[PDB]
């Protein structure tokens, strides 16, 4: 069918089997395992399992996920633990990708994964900067993207798009100064969602 | 259809003009108020009404796919003409 | 090892929000009303949190709507009103909660359109 | 399939060693580099004589915006606001009301040319070919304010450039 | 393309290449700047029958993830081990 | 004791006798597409957008009007149901005018949105379209009746809610037209509500005409003060200006209506 | 009510880190005023440090106090290492911001805000 | 035009010395090309 | 004996067979300190025993590399060192114990 | 130890020097952080597309391709074959654009200014191909979920063939200046050596991996569009230093011409965006004649298409390495979260490691060998 993305059942079966494999070996930490319809395997774990689970996937002979593709967070305010920490790993040996997810709130530290992947260093700094998640035992945790002295964590869903302050050069004090943000044209909020359900397959029970 | 207010400022086709006491007209001092002189309301009025033989006519604005979406205009009312909602051309059943 | 913490969760000192936009704001927690222009009910499933509307004024140059309210566009989504209230509480915003309005179940009967002796009989179809 | 960029063994015979000695002492590869730049000295340069000569463009070029008319002179824009909705930069601001003859027309049509990313989405979205990005790219100004276009400026652009705009649309509309 | 034969010889010798065969300036070999109009083809959904959208609706064939384990025999790898790459036969070594 | 068991895509649900198929689907969060059906008007059954397959039954049923029977399994997403929706949407759009850019309903149109969700993505209508003359019914409601899909919602609202029998259908077949026949103004204290219930841009607000698009409006939920009823309303604003007033549903006060003064 | 700690297991442990941070900031102000060639006095800088500490005196959650200390140490590191420029240091003082009205009548005259 | 020149140098304009009351003997500008010649000079088309 | 593994920093191994026998044997010893019913022990002993049997059954290095499918024999040795390092860490982590804590009810629910 | 506070975009390097030797490199970035990821959450999926042109703004159409593939994967639709070939054709043209910028500005930074001018006249000609299909020389916004915006204009493929026919000679001229030059080799040979194992653990990708002998290229191992249908070789280094990585990039340009040649010959006929008007807008002529087409046009340009809920990590072999997005859909027409994985982010994080035991002037060469654009590093 020309316009429909083809399914790949062989990869779906392989990833499902490996997902059970990981869940059998680390039951102490694995809370949920799922494979998407486009064949991406996700392991959901208790946050205590970050170091053991990542080490296992990096070092075990049937995993060998030697490359950390990405590490990031997602803010979901409706959840008690609003921050979802996502590790995307790549195994060159088995030409495969896996995603490991855990969670944390505003006040609970997450163990730094720098010991497992040196790549995690700056990704964790970015998460701290943009989301305010504190990583424990980081060699050097500090802002990386925002201006010096910047207050707040801009990528949180409740941080306003244009922020709270803005900069200009002031002649009287002969320097750039920060002042509360005023916009000549306010950003125009659009309500785009259709009131008609699009995807029955994802309907939530009432 | 450009006319000047009592203070001399040209009135736009949207009717905009600064009133006598508005400071904002200082922006034109030493410069100019940009006004387009081809008022579309006046230009469309000059187009003749088109006489047709049917109760229903269609308009796409001319130029096929270079015009506007094709719409069908009912011409049953004899008091008035049928007007295209996109381009303003008028039609009348003879 | 875990510790015991009995204080109410409060993060107002570590969120970076200026004091003005914590104490003087009023968060509204509600389920959006169905847009009366459409029959679809899919935009009434979730809880929303918005803030009180503040001044918008005309930009002297172009006439655009200017604002000084950093929260003017902020709108959060929540599964339940407990989740929304929990979020409002820990951020120090005072709030109002409006109970969800659900259309009440109606009794429909096509046959009533042709009642022998009742007023429900329709004069036209 | 792969190949090695840099995996070769130098020949250690006397002739090859002496060849590398000559290169080291007589700077042969450096002289060979001088030959390349010498050959460019005697090539015709690629420079064009701007502004008397211009770089080639195509009918699809996305330049300064303009509001277009029908052949009768009536505005094409009917204030549908599709351009305003799609604008990735929110560079467009529109207000509309019924005209004195009942036509659906805009009373405000502003493009902040310093917000605009010149992406062309507005002219894709427009159902009546009203807003277009024209061929002009030589409209730099001395002040920020001059780049905040209102409807009069955009209608004037359309009247100024319509001769070229129409011809470019004629060349490309069959790809759209 | 206007260089005298002596200068052409000089720069070819200095560079070691036949530069005139592959000039980096463009002349008449480029396509005309006016072309005949296209006539583009239409896609596979351009049919008058046997074309119901529900049989070609990719978005609606998406499904939520399959949960293989929830907290509510031979070893395996995530996929077969990758095959060794083969050395290029076009040019194995630079 | 009174309740009977029916199934919606295999999921059991208990409903009072007389519950329609459409209402049984609401109970599990499934909204059947509709045009003519409005839960505050009498059932009509004429648009046919709500056709739905009943498992083991060869004929689709009009969910809005069919009372659900015990043991029925309502297949809201079957191939038969989907093809029924596509076919109906195809007929609704055959004569509909290409008006969306100039039509005030655009962006909040049930015809647009149900076409997007349940209709095909293209046309195979190769003929010319119907065009219908416009009716003047007063200074509040503009009529562009070429957009009318003959759902008869306005007729039922006028007769049942407003208690005014001035709207009806004249003619027959494809030429059937909604109006007053004679030149008559529909001036009722509740007349403006026909703008809301008209699924398309056939009936639109004259004062509001052309001023705004739905996606750009901010919605402020407020209360009416034009009388002592306390009607719940939504105030639509854009860039600091009040654009229009809409009803807000409150079962115990104004339901989903407001008076013309409030509006 | 059983949560993972950051650094401190109780308020007494947390209040030690606060005092250590305060001392570090107190001793850094004289060098900050000199290195950045600020026009404020050393007393002003320390008065500003104290003011920043005092607005957080009502906190009783050790995890929140830990994060405030964590953030306060990052701010100190930015200053001692001259990652900050002069503009960043002086942003604490809001020199170009005119004094907003605080009493009811003043706020009433100028606008609608509470 | 001179089509023996390489593409880009094969078309050029010698600006007028006076346009719209402005002395343009030395002060020429790319914006002086009217739209009908703008298409040709920029090779947006082949025919003048 | 090959002259280079082709990977920067990965030295050629003169005696790959002896090195692998030592490593795989070391792994089976560490695994003996894990409970018998832990899935990590059962699975790792299975794969380790398969590789060890391949090593003993094939004296030619290039043919052994084909059997193992782990890349260069020097890569296979490095993986054995990684598994041995992992096996020792698992003894302290004990991931075969029951789940430490279930998540909140909607933790993994999406969309919200 | 002297401290130097200062030593593509703009970078702030804080270095510790012991004489000539670099003891610490601390890149301070964020000077081009523009909150792109947060801005994308306020855009429809189409409105977000132009943000990807402005990340690695040397490889515009490859960034577009990565985002388009990610959205196409969540949509569960497939772009048509001609669109796939165009995307590969312009993906490799884009690789030539990037590698010219990478190699000649790397050369320009250490004093060899002349190849920059020769090769930027070739970039100027590829900018014309961009402008001819899209109307823009750089930020084309041409590759979109569902295919490409417009079909190629008549005559474009002939001009691409003419350009490709002569380009390898231009690479040869570049190589005559640098490859065997003893000064160039002195500046790059044994500079910034990274081991295969270190490269993987530090999250390197692309030439930062292959220069060290790792046999990995996503076009070969995890192919997308029609890359499985074209033949080419992956260049591999042996010493993991700057000189080998320079050689890999030069050889990659040659293989790009090889791929481009096959794309020109194998270009098929047909449509250039998915024939599904609930995703890709209809043709303008249909929008102006058919009721369904107009409705779908109206909705796709206002609300946009809804994307079924889910999350995907999608990656491509961009000119600078693995470029991916972690794209989270909540079921609506606006992405809920869009994390952009930029290859230069991990590479720059490894500058301090790579610069150990080197001199100040080598820090310039190492930053150059990494191919750093701060549009994608800072986002
Ligand atoms: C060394 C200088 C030698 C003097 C002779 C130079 C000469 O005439 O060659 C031009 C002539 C044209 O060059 P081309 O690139 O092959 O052709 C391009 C077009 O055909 C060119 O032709 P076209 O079809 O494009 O026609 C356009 C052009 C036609 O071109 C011309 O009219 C030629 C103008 C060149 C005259 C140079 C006079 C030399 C005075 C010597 C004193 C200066 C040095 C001190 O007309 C003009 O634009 C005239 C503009 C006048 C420019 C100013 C020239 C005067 C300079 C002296 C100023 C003194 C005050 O070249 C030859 O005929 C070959 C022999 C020239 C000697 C080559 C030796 C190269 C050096 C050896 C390697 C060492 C590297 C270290
Ligand atoms: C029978 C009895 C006879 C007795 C007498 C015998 C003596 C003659 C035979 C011996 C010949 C001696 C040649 C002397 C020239 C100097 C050679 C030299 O020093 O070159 C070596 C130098 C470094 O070479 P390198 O590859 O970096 O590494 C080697 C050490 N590790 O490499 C360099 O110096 C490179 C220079 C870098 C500068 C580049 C810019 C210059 C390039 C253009 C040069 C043009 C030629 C100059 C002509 C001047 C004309 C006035
Ligand atoms: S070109 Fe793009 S950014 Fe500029 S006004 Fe049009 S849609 Fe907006
Ligand atoms: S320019 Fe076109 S798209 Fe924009 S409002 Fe006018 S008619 Fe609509
Ligand atoms: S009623 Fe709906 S479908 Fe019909 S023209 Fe208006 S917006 Fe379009
Ligand atoms: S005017 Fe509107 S409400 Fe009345 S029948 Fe027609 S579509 Fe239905
Ligand atoms: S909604 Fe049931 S037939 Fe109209
Ligand atoms: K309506
Ligand atoms: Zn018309």
């Amino acid at each position: 069918r020309p316009t429909v993305r083809p399914r790949n059942d062989v990869a779906h079966k392989q990833l499902s089997a490996f997902g059970e494999y990981v869940a059998e070996i680390l039951p102490k930490y694995v809370q949920q395992v799922q494979v998407s319809c486009f064949n991406e395997l996700e392991i959901c774990i208790h946050p205590d399992g970050v170091i053991p689970v990542l080490t296992f996937l990096r070092d075990h002979s049937n995993a060998q996920f030697k490359s950390l593709a990405d590490l990031t967070a997602v803010d979901i305010p409706t959840r008690q633990n609003r921050f979802e920490i996502v590790y995307n790993l790549l195994s060159l040996r088995f030409n495969s990708r896996i995603r490991v997810k855990t969670y944390t709130d505003e006040l609970t530290p997450i163990e730094s994964s720098v010991p497992v992947y040196k790549a995690a260093n700056w990704y964790e700094r970015e998460i701290w900067d943009m989301f305010g998640v504190f990583f424990a035992n980081h060699p050097d945790l500090r802002r990386i993207l925002t201006d010096y002295g910047f207050e707040g964590h801009p990528f949180r869903k409740d941080f306003p798009l244009s922020g709270y302050v803005e900069l200009r050069y002031d002649d009287e004090v002969k320097r750039v100064v920060a002042e509360p943000v005023e916009l000549a044209q306010e950003f125009r909020k659009f309500d785009l969602n259709s009131p008609w359900e699009a995807f029955p397959a994802y309907r939530q029970p009432p | 259809g450009v006319r000047t207010s009592p203070t001399g400022e040209k009135v736009t086709h949207t009717g905009q003009v600064y009133d006598d006491g508005d400071y904002r007209k200082v922006r034109f001092v030493g410069r100019q108020k940009e006004v387009n002189e081809n008022f579309a309301i006046d230009l469309i009025a000059e187009q003749p009404v088109s006489q047709v033989g049917s109760r229903v006519i269609s308009c796409d604005g001319g130029g096929g796919a270079l015009g506007h979406p094709r719409v069908y205009i009912n011409l049953d009312k004899e008091t008035k003409t049928g007007t295209c909602g996109y381009c303003g051309l008028q039609f009348r059943q003879q | 090892q875990l510790i015991t913490v009995d204080e109410k969760l409060d993060i107002t000192t570590i969120t970076g929000v200026p004091e003005e936009h914590i104490k003087t704001r009023k968060a509204r927690i509600f389920v959006p009303a169905r847009n009366n222009m459409q029959s679809g009910v899919n935009n009434t499933k979730k809880w929303k949190m918005e803030f009180d509307t503040r001044e918008r004024w005309e930009n002297p140059l172009m006439g655009w709507a200017s604002t000084a309210d950093p929260l003017s566009n902020l709108v959060l989504t929540f599964s339940t009103k407990e989740d929304a209230v929990a979020f409002a509480e820990k951020n120090g915003w005072s709030y109002d909660v409006e109970e969800r309005k659900v259309p009440k179940p109606k009794s429909k009967s096509y046959g009533a359109n042709f009642s022998w002796n009742k007023r429900t009989r329709v004069s036209t179809k | 399939t792969y190949k090695y960029v840099n995996l070769r063994e130098p020949s250690m015979d006397m002739k090859s060693v002496t060849d590398r000695a000559a290169q080291t002492l007589l700077w042969t590869e450096l002289i060979r580099g001088l030959g390349m730049t010498l050959s460019y000295l005697f090539r015709e340069p690629a420079t064009i004589n701007y502004p008397f000569e211009k770089g080639p463009l195509s009918p699809r070029f996305r330049g300064e915006h303009a509001l277009r008319r029908y052949p009768s002179g009536e505005e094409r824009c009917i204030a549908c606001k599709l351009c305003e909705a799609v604008c990735p930069a929110q560079a467009i601001t529109i207000e509309a009301e019924p005209r004195a003859d009942g036509s659906r027309r805009t009373t405000r049509y502003d493009i902040d040319m310093t917000k605009c990313i010149y992406c062309g989405f507005c002219q894709e979205a427009c159902p009546v070919d009203a807003i277009v990005e024209g061929p002009n790219f030589e409209f730099s100004t001395e002040t920020h304010e001059e780049l905040l276009y209102n409807k009069e400026k955009l209608l004037n652009n359309g009247d100024k450039w319509e001769a070229e705009i129409a011809a470019n649309i004629q060349a490309d509309y069959l790809y759209r | 393309a206007s260089a005298t034969r002596f200068i052409q010889w000089l720069r070819n010798w200095a560079s070691g290449r036949d530069l005139q065969a592959k000039l980096q300036l463009r002349y008449q070999e480029i396509s005309k700047r006016t072309q005949p109009p296209p006539k583009l083809p239409v896609g596979p959904s351009h049919k008058l029958s046997n074309n119901y959208y529900c049989t070609r609706d990719g978005r609606r064939e998406a499904m939520p993830p399959s949960i293989v384990m929830s907290s509510q025999k031979k070893a395996v790898s995530p996929a077969p081990p990758i095959k060794r790459w083969e050395l290029s036969q076009d040019e194995p070594y630079l | 004791s009174n309740l009977i068991e029916v199934f919606v895509d295999g999921q059991s649900v208990m409903v009072e006798p007389g519950t329609t198929v459409l209402q049984a689907c609401e109970k599990v969060g499934m909204q059947i597409p509709r045009f003519c059906y409005h839960e505050r008007l009498s059932v009509a059954g004429n648009c046919r957008m709500c056709l739905v397959e009943i498992e083991k039954a060869p004929k689709v049923v009009a969910a809005c009007a069919m009372p659900v029977m015990k043991g029925w399994n309502i297949l809201t997403n079957s191939e038969k149901t989907k093809k029924a929706r596509e076919g109906v949407m195809e007929f609704l759009l055959a004569n509909h005018p290409l008006d969306c850019p100039i039509c005030d309903q655009g962006g909040e149109c049930d015809l647009q949105d149900q076409s997007m969700m349940f209709g095909s993505d293209r046309s195979r209508f190769l003929e010319g379209k119907r065009a219908v003359e416009d009716k003047n019914i007063g200074p509040l409601v503009k009529t562009i009746m070429t957009r009318c899909i003959q759902c008869t919602r306005c007729i039922r609202f006028a007769s049942e809610i407003a208690g005014v029998d001035d709207l009806g259908t004249t003619g027959r077949g494809n030429d059937m037209q909604v109006g007053t026949y004679i030149e008559k103004m529909f001036m009722s204290e509740l007349s403006g509500n026909i703008i809301d219930i008209c699924p398309v841009g056939a009936l639109t607000s004259k004062p509001y005409a052309f001023t705004a698009r739905p996606w750009e409006t901010r919605k402020t939920e407020s209360i009416d003060v034009m009388d002592a009823v306390g009607s719940n309303i939504v105030v639509s604003t854009r860039t600091g200006e009040v654009m229009r007033i809409l009803p807000r549903m409150h079962e115990d006060i104004n339901e989903e209506w407001i008076s013309d003064k409030t509006r | 009510t059983s949560v993972k700690p950051i650094f401190s297991r109780d308020m007494n442990e947390a209040k030690r880190r606060v005092r250590e941070l305060y001392r570090a900031w107190y001793r850094e102000v004289p060098n900050t005023v000199h290195l950045f060639q600020l026009d404020i006095s050393v007393k002003q800088g320390r008065d500003k440090v104290r003011e920043m500490f005092k607005k957080n005196a009502h906190i009783t959650d050790p995890r929140v106090v830990d994060l405030l200390v964590i953030k306060g140490k990052m701010e100190l590191e930015e200053t001692i290492k001259v990652w900050k420029q002069r503009t960043h240091v002086m942003r604490f003082f809001h020199e170009t911001e005119a004094p907003r009205p605080k009493d009811f009548l003043s706020k009433f005259y100028v606008g609608h805000d509470p | 035009e001179d089509n023996k020149q390489f593409f880009g140098r094969h078309r050029w304009v010698i600006y007028t010395t006076e346009m719209n009351g402005k002395n343009t003997f030395w002060d020429v500008d790319g914006s002086m090309v009217p739209p009908e010649w703008h298409r040709w000079l920029h090779c947006m088309t082949d025919d003048p | 004996l090959k002259k280079t593994t082709g990977l920067v920093g990965l030295a050629v191994c003169e005696t790959p067979h002896e090195r692998l026998k030592i490593l795989y044997t070391k792994i089976l010893d560490v695994l003996g300190h894990i409970p018998k019913n832990a899935a990590y022990r059962k699975y790792t002993e299975q794969i380790t025993n398969e590789k060890l049997s391949m090593v003993k059954a094939e004296p030619d290095v290039k043919k052994l590399e084909e059997r193992l499918q782990g890349g260069q024999i020097e890569e296979v040795i490095l993986q054995a060192e990684n598994e041995l390092s992992l096996a020792r860490k698992m003894i302290q982590w004990k991931p075969w114990e029951p789940l430490v804590e279930e998540p909140p009810a909607s933790q993994w629910k999406w969309p919200i | 130890n002297l401290t130097l506070n200062f030593g593509h975009g703009v970078l702030r390097l804080v270095m510790e020097l012991s004489g000539e030797m670099v003891r610490k490199c601390d890149p301070h970035i964020g000077l081009l952080h523009r909150g792109t990821e947060k801005l994308i959450e306020y855009k429809t999926y189409l409105q977000a597309l132009p943000y990807f042109d402005r990340l690695d703004y040397v490889s515009m159409m490859c960034n577009e391709q990565a985002y388009s593939l990610a959205v196409e994967k969540l949509l569960n639709i497939r772009p048509p074959p001609r669109a796939q070939w165009i995307r590969v054709l312009f993906g490799e043209i884009t690789r030539l654009l990037n590698h010219i910028m990478a190699v000649t500005t790397h050369a320009l930074d250490i004093g060899a200014m002349t190849p920059f001018f020769w090769m930027f006249e070739e970039r100027e000609k590829m900018f014309e191909f961009y402008e001819r299909v899209s109307g823009a020389r750089m930020h084309a916004a041409y590759v979109r979920p569902g295919g490409v915006h417009q079909d190629l204009p008549l005559g474009l493929m002939d001009d691409i063939y003419e350009f490709s026919k002569n380009f390898s000679l231009r690479i040869d001229e570049l190589e005559e200046m640098l490859t065997n030059n003893r000064i160039w080799r002195n500046r790059t040979v044994d500079i910034g050596i990274v081991t295969a194992e270190d490269a993987l653990n530090y999250g390197f990708s692309g030439v930062m991996l292959r220069g060290s002998g790792i046999q990995w290229d996503l076009r070969k191992t995890q192919p997308y569009d029609v890359y499985d249908q074209v033949e080419f070789d992956v260049p591999i280094g042996s010493r993991g230093d700057c000189y080998d990585r320079y050689l890999c990039r030069v050889e990659e340009m040659r293989q790009s011409i090889r791929i481009i040649s096959q794309c020109l010959n194998k270009m098929p006929p047909g449509e250039i965006k998915v024939d599904d008007a609930k995703v890709s807008p209809p043709k303008r002529a249909e929008m102006k004649t058919s009721m369904e087409s107009l409705i779908h046009h109206f909705k796709l340009y206002t609300e946009g298409y809804q994307v079924p809920p889910g999350a995907t990590y999608t990656a491509i072999e961009a000119p600078k390495g693995e470029f991916g997005v972690y794209l989270v859909s909540d079921g609506s027409s606006r992405p809920y979260r869009c994390k952009i994985k930029a290859p230069g982010f991990a590479h720059l994080a490894g500058l301090d490691k790579m610069s150990k035991g080197h001199m100040l002037a080598d820090v310039v060469a190492i930053i150059g060998t990494q191919d750093i654009v701060f549009g994608e590093v800072d986002r």
